[PDB]
């Protein structure tokens, strides 16, 4: 896949992703907050198209993510992120994708997600999150 | 508390 | 270095 | 004067300021680093003209500020930032301005200046620095 | 408050 | 179970836990680093006995934990932490306890685990981790 | 003098220092907070005696230091910290010592002093502060 | 390393 690394910002305003109900997560773009103003992140695109887009618009700053969860597993011989769910202090967004494979989940008791990095080929191959107070 | 991440700040120096 | 650092958790997925 | 608040970034690439050899600091502007890209800060301009500009171009990321010092004092009856000096791990830039009144200094043993905020009228009224690892 | 803060991740396990 | 919360420290020197392959993790205690010295955390003990002891002694500060992973699941009607693994930059310790139930995993790309909190009844009911630079 | 470095803690509960009107600051000791419990710091003592002790007992956690200021100057051929003042959100403690020579000041807009380091011979020669959120 | 880092300002004094 193609690696990407957004770095770290001041918080998160929107997540735009795409998925397919038979495969996995495809595209991923974040609108970060930077010092009280929107910063529209790079759109990290799958090598292929055909995905369903979702826009997750948070009521920043009072609404923020408290848990990221999902599943990883095999699609056409590649381990990819098959499913994502984002839980905020207000609501749950997801699951998007296919909820099979091996689960993972990052609940946050204190702190914020402030950035994402990862790699996307046909599907999201892997990802990490920047955390900060 | 908030979706806004925090940073140490020192100062100000100058007029108060 | 002059580059600010942050905690990073992950990756989940391949590799 | 007029308040400004750049916010916090990943580092500092350049500082563009102006000063008068007979008064105080006037204009202040910073090119930050934001996750590997220059971020051109707004130019915070004095209400008056007649200053000498200075460009402090740092060899980012190997060069970084280790101490900010200077003097606050009276100019036309106002407490202002009369002078600034920036010492990095490589060299000293300044003093710029008038080295008179009450000294101040922020030496850093560990960490980085990642943002400035303050106020500018005819001269730089006061400022603060964001620090981070 | 006068209390320093740290990131905490979790919990994993029971409610 | 009885809640515990060790709070946050400068690093981790050793973890003493216990487990039973028929059931789950039992006791949990940590020697932290506090500003250069060992800090002997309280021993959070299971309400029962019968567990096998494990001593994970880290080559501090050279060696540090890069991933904590494990399994949670139902034991005798209670959701508990059934297994734990600690990977450092030097080797892997575990798994301790049976690798059955729902997996979780926290890899750390940058940063340090600096504290533990949780609750222990007959078994480790849940836990969280303090992270810092 | 003898260097000292307490490292970083959760906060500050009490500061004990001593001073002499004829000279400068003598001894320095801090009772820190560590994860909600008091932690009695090493007592950093002068090589000599005859100073006047002061105890600053803060109403932790609602009371915290917002500015530390002082003066440095020459005493018997040594440049030392001649005076200290500690301003909290509640009140000012000091000045203690001799307010002569070159001033310094560290105000805090956001964040907390969580530790001290420095050197003490016959007098407090210099010091630095750990800052955290 | 395994040792947690914190911002440190100063020294003042000398
Ligand atoms: C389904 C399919 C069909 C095909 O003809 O080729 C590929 C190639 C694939 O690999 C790409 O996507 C992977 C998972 O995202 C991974 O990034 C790999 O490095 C990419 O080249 C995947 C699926 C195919
Ligand atoms: C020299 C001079 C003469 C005069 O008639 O008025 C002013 C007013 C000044 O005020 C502005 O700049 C101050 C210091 O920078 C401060 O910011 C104030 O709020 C501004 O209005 C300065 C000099 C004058
Ligand atoms: C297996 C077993 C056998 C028994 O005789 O009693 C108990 C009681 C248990 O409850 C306590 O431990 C739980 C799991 O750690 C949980 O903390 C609960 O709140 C406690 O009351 C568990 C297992 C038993
Ligand atoms: C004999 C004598 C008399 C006096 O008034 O002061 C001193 C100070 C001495 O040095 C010690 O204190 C210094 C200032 O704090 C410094 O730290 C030095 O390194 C210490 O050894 C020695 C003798 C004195």
């Amino acid at each position: 896949g193609k690696a990407f690394d957004d770095g770290a910002f001041t918080g998160i305003r929107e997540i735009n992703l795409s998925y397919n109900k038979e495969t996995a997560i495809g595209d991923f773009q974040v609108v970060y907050d930077l010092n009280g103003s929107p910063y529209v992140g790079q759109n990290h695109k799958s090598f292929i198209t055909g995905f369903t887009p979702v826009k997750i618009s948070l009521d920043f700053p009072s609404e923020y993510i408290m848990e990221v969860s999902g599943y990883t597993g095999n699609v056409s011989g590649y381990v990819v992120v098959r499913s994502l769910t984002f839980k905020t202090n207000k609501k749950t967004y997801g699951p998007y994708g296919v909820t099979s494979g091996t689960p993972f989940n990052l609940p946050i008791e204190n702190g914020l997600i402030v950035g994402f990095k990862g790699s996307i080929g046909y599907w999201l191959d892997y990802f990490s999150m920047y955390l900060s107070l | 508390q908030s979706g806004i991440s925090q940073t140490v700040i020192v100062g100000p120096w100058g007029a108060k």
